[PDB]
């Protein structure tokens, strides 16, 4: 099962998120940090 | 194994060192207490 | 009726590329000597610009299962679908491969293309799956068919990166549709036959003459002037020409009279030209069109003009014969000969004439793979090495 998951993970490299897209994404040290900010920031975290 | 050792390499090309060792270097909120004394417990719900 | 790729035939990768609108067919090339890494060539642009094939032709050598493939790693036979194959370089002799390394050209997934010195380990095979329905796997695999390639090494595709600016070749996980497109098949070919892609020399005279370029000079300007001259020009570099059919795919098959082609001086890299003076000029590959660049090779200089054949999807029949055919050289736009202007290192200029003289039959000698090899790695160094001291310079 991990093998058949990691390729057809691999295949839709979407399935990995913004960061991970691997085209003009930054690194999942980058999307930790402006996850980071999106919390603290009240606007972009709730409905408003 | 070749499958293992493939699999292995495809994720440490998915994911390199420095961004794991960053967001383990990423610093966490602190409960702290307030000058009436009752504690100031960030929502972990809401952060990191 | 329908044939199938088999083992030791060579063959060309292409790809179908849509920018602005429009379509480009590209083949897998690489320079073996002095780089490693794949690129793409254009065919679709024949006629203004030539293609180089040579660089381009791949050899299929080895065609294992799966199981097969990993029983060896861990200690003439037709393509079949899920095959894994080892695709040899038919210049550089090396094999195309993972190179394991990335140029990350904003892309982290994809690993780069290029070829490989060694046989050993799983970068150099490439397992081939069908394109569509219509096929499936353990079918045999057949001339038209496109095929998609994925690497053991890496279980990465064959992939036309569209992303970057300039059309990259590199192993990703997006799949490219590759057509297989062929080029040569060994034990069809005939020996001392004339075939599509030879390296060789024009023999003029009583078997004295080449057709040759200036050598001391070491000005191109000079050098693009054409010229007969005998002595070790017969085994030297200069003399050395390409034979390039006006058509990719069974490019290297037996040349026919009357067919025309392309003749490249291989240490210079520029091709042989008429020019509006009809004088015979060596230009640049950008430069050089079909009208001006096509040559035939005729068995009597008396104006037949054959006209246009059906084109064969194959070997075809041997006609020219190395050394004992006598052969004239036409230009097929103007119909004019190439005729010695027999003015007084014998050193005859090369000029074009409508009836020439009565001696201008041309033996070809083909030449040796060792020499052809080190004619065109000497043209590769010269132009390094020129812009080198160009930036030296600067």
């Amino acid at each position: 099962n991990a093998n058949v998951v990691v390729r057809l993970l691999i295949r839709r490299p979407e399935c990995f998120g913004p960061a991970l897209r691997g085209e003009g994404g930054n690194g999942l040290l980058a999307a930790m940090e402006e996850a980071i900010k999106i919390a603290e920031d009240p606007s972009r975290d709730g409905p408003s | 194994k070749g499958e293992a050792i493939r699999i292995r390499s495809i994720l440490r090309s998915l994911i390199p060192l420095g961004d794991l060792v960053g967001v383990i270097s990423i610093a966490f909120q602190m409960p702290t207490i307030a000058k009436d004394g009752n504690v100031v417990e960030p929502d972990m719900s809401a952060g990191f | 009726e329908i044939q199938f790729l088999r083992t030791d035939d060579e063959v060309v990768l292409q790809c179908t590329a849509t920018i602005h609108k429009e379509q480009q067919k590209l083949c897998l090339a690489a320079e073996g000597f002095g780089n490693r890494l794949c690129f793409l060539e254009s065919t679709s642009n024949s006629k203004n610009v030539p293609p180089d094939l040579s660089i381009c032709t791949f050899v299929l050598e080895q065609s294992l299962s799966v199981r097969a493939l990993q029983e060896m790693l861990a200690n003439h036979r037709t393509l079949l679908y899920g095959h894994a194959i080892l695709l040899r370089h038919s210049y550089s002799g090396m094999y195309l491969c993972c190179l394991s390394t990335s140029r990350s050209s904003t892309d982290k997934l994809a690993f780069d293309v290029g070829l490989q010195e060694d046989t050993t380990g799983e970068a150099c095979w490439w397992t081939i799956h069908p394109a569509s329905k219509q096929r499936s796997e353990g079918e045999k695999v057949r001339v038209g068919d496109d095929l998609i390639l994925v690497s053991v090494s890496s279980e990465r595709y064959l992939h036309l990166s569209y992303g970057n600016g300039s059309l990259h070749v590199d192993a990703a996980f997006q799949q490219t549709l590759w057509s297989v497109a062929p080029i040569s098949s060994g034990s069809e070919a005939a020996q001392g036959y004339l075939i599509g892609g030879d390296v060789l020399r024009l023999l003029h005279g009583h078997m004295d003459e080449c057709l040759t370029v200036p050598s001391g000079e070491h000005g191109e300007e000079q050098r693009r002037t054409v010229h007969y001259e005998g002595g070790a020009v017969s085994v030297h570099a200069r003399s050395l020409w390409r034979l390039e059919t006006l058509r990719v795919a069974w490019s290297g098959s037996h040349i026919r009279w009357g067919q025309p082609f392309r003749l490249r001086h291989v240490t210079t890299g520029k091709y042989l030209s008429l020019m509006e003076d009809k004088n015979l000029l060596l230009m640049d590959k950008e430069k050089a069109d079909v009208k001006s660049t096509a040559f035939t090779f005729r068995s009597s200089k008396e104006k037949l003009d054959v006209g246009v054949r059906k084109e064969v999807d194959g070997m075809g029949t041997s006609e020219i014969k190395y050394g004992d055919s006598v052969c004239y050289i036409q230009h097929v736009d103007t119909g004019l000969w190439l005729t010695y202007q027999s003015v007084d290192s014998i050193q005859r200029k090369a000029i074009m004439h409508h009836e020439g003289h009565m001696d201008d039959g041309i033996s070809l000698s083909r030449s040796q793979h060792e020499e052809s090899r080190t004619a065109r790695v000497i043209r590769s160094t010269v132009f390094l090495f020129n812009r080198f001291i160009r930036g030296l310079d600067a």
